[PDB]
C-alpha cells in the first residue's frame, strides 16, 4: 500500500497548461502561522 | 517565454527563501512578472533591459512586442473562478504619453485612475479597495503606507478559486501532527482521502515524492514532499529541467491513503532587495529611465510590494495575490 502523508514541509506549484507559466507557488513549513 | 516564466518563478522563489529561510512561502510569479512587464512599457535603455532580463526573457531571441503580447494572451487565458486585473493610479496633473496609456489598456487591460496622492489615506483606500474587489475580499491591505509625493502606482491582482476533482470529506479530517523538524510538531486538522489513483513519482535521487491532485475543469496542483530535513536540498534543485523531469516521470499509482493539512497561510513582501538580486537595479536609482511614461526621465520606482494568501480546505482551495509598483518623481 502506498501512503502519501503531508505531515512535514512540502511545496505546491500551480502550472498553467495554456501557457506553462507558474501562477502560484508555496512552501508550507508550518501550517499555523 | 514558458521557459522565461518558469526560470523567473524559481529564481524569485529562491531569493524569497534566502531572505526569510524559516518562513512559509506563498506568492504569485505571474502577478509579479505582469506588474513588471507593465512597468517596462514605460522603460527605456538600461532600465528596460534590466527589467526584461530580470524576468528571464532572452532579448536577442524575443522582441518587446512578443513579450507584451504574451502577457496580453496570458491575461485572456486567466479571465472554477480565475481572474486577473491591472490598473494604474496616477496623479491627475502628471502628463502621460498617449502611447503608454493606450498600450496599457490594449495589452494589460489597465485603466488610468486619477488619484490625489497628497490625500494619502484616501489614495491608499482607493487602491486597497480596488485590490479587495479583485481578490473577492481576500487581500485587504496590499498597501500599508503611501508617500504623499507618490506619482503613480501600477497594480496587478490575481484570484483563483477551484474545487478538488476528488474532495475531502470533513468527517475524515482529524487533528494530527505536522512535524516542523524531527523533534517538534504542531497539531493541525489533517484531511484525508482514501483509495485514489493519481499521478505519482518517487524521486529517489532527489529524496522527494511528487504527486498531482486535480481540480475540476482543467487545472491541477503539483505537490513536492521532501524526505525529512531534505527541503533545502530539494529547493536547490528547482529549475525548469527538474520540473520537466518530474512532469515526464509521473505515472498513475493507486494510493491507499493521502493526508493533507487544512490550513491558510499568507505572506507580505517588500520586493526591492529581491528584484535587485535579480538584476533590476536602475529603475530604483536616480538614473532610472522611465521616459516612456511621461516623455521625460522624471520618474523612478520607490517600492515594489506583493501580498498573497493561500487557503486549503476539504472542498477545494483559494489563492489570491497582488503586486504594486510605487513610482515617484526623480
Ligand atoms: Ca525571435
Ligand atoms: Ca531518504
Ligand atoms: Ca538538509
Ligand atoms: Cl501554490
Ligand atoms: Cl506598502
Ligand atoms: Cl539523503
Amino acid at each position: 500500500r502506498t501512503i502519501v502523508r503531508f505531515n512535514r514541509p512540502f511545496l505546491m506549484i500551480i502550472v498553467d497548461h495554456f501557457t506553462w507559466s507558474i501562477f502560484f507557488m508555496s512552501k508550507v513549513t508550518n501550517p499555523k502561522q | 517565454l514558458a521557459s522565461a516564466n518558469v526560470d523567473f518563478a524559481f529564481s524569485l522563489y529562491k531569493q524569497l527563501v534566502l531572505k526569510a529561510p524559516d518562513k512559509n512561502v506563498i506568492f504569485s510569479p505571474v502577478s509579479i512578472s505582469t506588474a513588471l512587464a507593465f512597468l517596462s512599457l514605460g522603460a527605456h535603455n538600461t532600465t528596460l533591459t534590466e527589467i526584461l532580463k530580470g524576468l528571464k526573457f532572452n532579448l536577442t531571441e524575443t522582441s518587446e512586442a512578443e513579450i507584451h503580447q504574451s502577457f496580453q494572451h496570458l491575461l485572456r487565458t486567466l479571465n472554477l473562478q480565475l481572474s486577473m486585473g491591472n490598473a494604474m493610479f496616477v496623479k491627475e496633473q502628471l502628463s502621460l504619453l498617449d502611447r503608454f496609456t493606450e498600450d496599457a489598456k490594449r495589452l494589460y487591460g489597465s485603466e488610468a485612475f486619477a488619484t490625489d496622492f497628497q490625500d494619502s489615506a484616501a489614495a491608499k483606500k482607493l487602491i486597497n479597495d480596488y485590490v479587495k474587489n479583485g481578490t473577492r475580499g481576500k487581500i485587504t491591505d496590499l498597501i500599508k503606507d503611501l508617500d504623499s509625493q507618490t506619482m503613480m502606482v501600477l497594480v496587478n491582482y490575481i484570484f483563483f478559486k477551484a474545487k478538488w476533482e476528488m474532495p475531502f470529506d470533513p468527517q475524515d479530517t482529524h487533528q494530527s501532527r505536522f512535524y516542523l523538524s524531527k523533534k517538534k510538531w504542531v497539531m493541525v486538522p489533517m484531511m484525508s482521502l482514501h483509495h485514489l489513483t493519481i499521478p505519482y513519482f518517487r524521486d529517489e535521487e532527489l529524496s522527494c515524492t511528487v504527486v498531482q491532485l486535480n481540480y475540476t475543469g482543467n487545472a491541477s496542483v503539483f505537490f513536492i514532499l521532501p524526505d525529512q530535513d531534505k527541503m533545502e536540498e530539494v529547493e536547490a534543485m528547482l529549475s525548469r529541467e527538474t520540473l520537466a523531469r518530474w512532469g515526464d516521470s509521473l505515472e498513475f499509482r493507486e494510493i491507499g491513503e493521502l493526508y493533507l493539512p487544512k490550513f491558510s497561510i499568507s505572506r507580505d513582501y517588500n520586493l526591492n532587495d529581491i528584484l535587485l538580486q535579480l538584476g533590476i537595479e536602475e529603475a530604483f536609482t536616480s538614473k532610472a529611465d522611465l521616459s516612456g511614461i511621461t516623455g521625460a526621465r522624471n520618474l523612478a520606482v520607490s517600492q515594489v510590494v506583493h501580498k498573497a494568501v493561500l487557503d486549503v480546505f476539504e472542498e477545494g482551495t483559494e489563492r489570491s495575490a497582488a503586486t504594486a509598483v510605487k513610482i515617484t518623481l526623480l
